[PDB]
RNA sequence: CCGAAGCUUCGGCUUCGGCAGGAGAGGUA
DNA sequence: GCGCATGCTGCTCTTCTTTGCCATCACGGCGACTGCCG
DNA sequence: CGGCAGTCGCCGTCTACCTCTCCAAGAGCAGCATGCGC
């Protein structure tokens, strides 16, 4: 149930989000994937009297998704329309590696 | 970040591999972020903290074994008390013997577990002791373990930035006279490799 | 086959009771394949007269 | 191929000067290396 | 480099205007 | 009369490689290499 | 350690000339403009 990472194209982080979210319910796996968060920051685009606060994704192309490691979970997650593939080539690239929990908590500071 | 010229690494033969004395598969693994390598290992401090950490690791292993003993103690005691308050008096002593067999199987499981942890610590010690430059260390777990316990002395990383360090700390002359000594008095196929 | 892969992947992301055959079908791959065969191909050749 | 190299270098610079975790930086560095390799010699390693 | 237009002392001077890579198929000696 | 919502429309990229897609490719010469048997 | 034989990748495969066709598009992210509601 650790926090893993995934890779999307570019600008498809929220499409990937919605897709995965709904799929988990339609495909029927509300017991492996639990939480999805896309890290995002802020950009002050004031037009001298008109604020904006537009999406400024700190890590463009990377969506961290908590997932219990299995096999069909890997299938549904990686085959969601939009994701390029998993991360974690530390061991050649066979299985993803769980992101250091402390690093996850520091990423979730905001 | 530094990169590597394709001409001097993916050739026939590999000129970088011939200069650094590394197999092409090892170079491919290091360059493309799939394994670690030890850039340098301090041999002075290590040669003293050798005995120092020998003592330390003996202590650690003792602690580990004693914790095993204690868990064994607790669990065994409780189980035996339970099975003693009732030696399956409704049928025969054999049902209690069978649950005692189950308990002993559990015992042996925990035994194997702790023993394997012991030999993995042994592996740790081995790897950390006899460690020389240019020694591919696969498995991220092992690397992080070593960098947690004995994070000093040895250094290393992966990527082309870790090959720049190996090339920078390289002495051509010593290797040249070493190869000439090998060619002078040698036979077999090591002479062909030296040539 | 390409259109079938698209519809299979999209059948699990839409909401039921609003799914109709016209919203599940994409024509673009088929017309693209046909126009790629009848144009830049090595077997559909310019006729000599 | 130049645009690919420049894009990967810019993404790597922005990610390094932000405090990113090590796994993501390693992935980006590997991808930059592959892009440069494809610039100098396309098809020698992997797929064209 | 070419064209158009002016000054031109006949050496020339000035204004404006203008571009050309790959893949596949068939054929002749 | 003013605020909010939804459609013309500038406007600048974007296009991977798994449990998938993909299907193969002669023929000879040469040299490393690499697991494998002793 | 020490031979050992299959194997796997990389190199090369004649000259000059003529004619024709075809060479990423949909999705997405804003940026408003006008219609509709209270």
């Amino acid at each position: 149930k650790n926090w893993y990472v995934v890779h999307t194209y570019s600008g498809y982080e929220n499409k990937v989000k919605a897709n995965l979210e709904k799929r988990v319910e339609s495909m029927g796996m509300q017991d492996k994937i639990f939480r999805v968060v896309v890290p995002e920051e802020e950009e002050t685009d004031i037009k001298n009297g008109k604020k904006k606060v537009v999406k400024k994704k700190v890590f463009p192309g990377y969506v961290l998704v908590e997932i219990v490691m299995t096999d069909d979970s890997w299938y549904v997650v990686r085959n969601t329309p939009g994701v390029t593939g998993f991360v974690g080539s530390a061991g050649s690239g066979s299985k993803p590696t769980p992101l250091l929990p402390g690093e996850a908590e520091t990423i979730l500071k905001r | 970040a530094p990169v590597t010229h394709i001409w001097y690494f993916k050739g026939v033969p590999s000129r970088l591999g011939y200069l650094l004395d590394l197999a092409p598969k090892d170079l491919e693994k290091i360059i493309y972020f799939a394994a670690y390598v030890i850039t340098s290992v301090d041999e002075e401090m290590r040669h003293n903290e050798l005995s120092t950490l020998e003592a330390e690791m003996a202590v650690e292993r003792k602690a580990v074994e004693d914790q095993r003993d204690g868990e064994l103690e607790a669990r065994a005691q409780k189980l035996e008390a339970d099975l003693a308050e009732l030696e399956a008096e409704g049928a025969k002593a054999d049902a209690r013997r069978k649950v005692r067999d189950g308990g002993e199987r559990e015992m042996r499981q925990i035994r194997d577990r702790a023993q394997r942890e012991l030999d993995r610590l042994e592996d740790i010690w081995s790897t950390f002791t006899k460690l020389a430059p240019k020694q591919l260390i696969v498995d991220e777990n092992l690397y992080r373990e070593l960098v947690d316990r004995y994070g000093e002395y040895f250094t290393g990383a992966m990527g082309a930035e870790s090959i720049q360090k190996l090339i920078e700390n390289f002495d051509i002359d010593a290797e040249a006279e070493s190869l000439r000594d090998v060619i002078r008095n040698g036979k077999g196929q090591k002479k062909l490799r030296a040539l | 086959s390409r259109m079938e892969r698209v519809v299979r992947e999209r059948m699990t992301t839409q909401d039921v009771e609003a799914i109709t055959p016209q919203t599940l079908i994409n024509i673009r791959p088929v017309v693209a394949a046909i126009k790629e065969f009848f144009g830049t191909s090595q077997l559909s050749q310019f006729m000599d007269q | 191929l130049y645009r690919r190299v420049i894009n990967r270098n810019n993404r790597l610079k922005r990610l390094i000067d932000l405090g990113a975790p090590e796994i993501i930086v390693n992935n980006e560095k590997r991808m930059l290396q592959e892009s440069v390799d494809a610039l100098f010699d396309n098809g020698r390693r992997g797929r064209p």
